[PDB]
């Protein structure tokens, strides 16, 4: 289900109107989807850029690249994370 | 958002 597209409940009247527990589950639930799809996909794209870099091409050389991975990523996209997280492909 | 290797 990495496939779905993210939204938030529609079902709550208004802004301020109080989420009921089924609605305050369902957007936890996309928000943390939507915070970890984004994650892994500027992840992976660190990982291909050191892979790039390293080029290895012997279980040695991928021995060696595993030790010195170190990958840092931040995810901050305010108001448009949902947004950024639906317009990722694979 | 980015990421990036050390």
């Amino acid at each position: 289900q990495s496939m779905r597209k993210l939204h938030f409940s529609t079902a709550p009247p208004n802004p301020d109107a109080p989420w009921t527990p089924r609605v305050a589950g369902f957007n936890k639930r996309v928000f943390c989807a939507a915070v970890g799809r984004l994650a892994a996909m500027h992840a992976r794209m660190a990982a291909v850029q050191l892979w790039d870099m390293s080029r290895p091409r012997t279980d040695e050389d991928l021995n060696e690249l595993l030790g010195i991975t170190t990958i840092r990523v931040t995810v901050c996209e305010g108001k448009n994370l949902l947004q950024r997280a639906n317009e990722l492909v694979n | 958002s980015s990421g990036v290797d050390l």
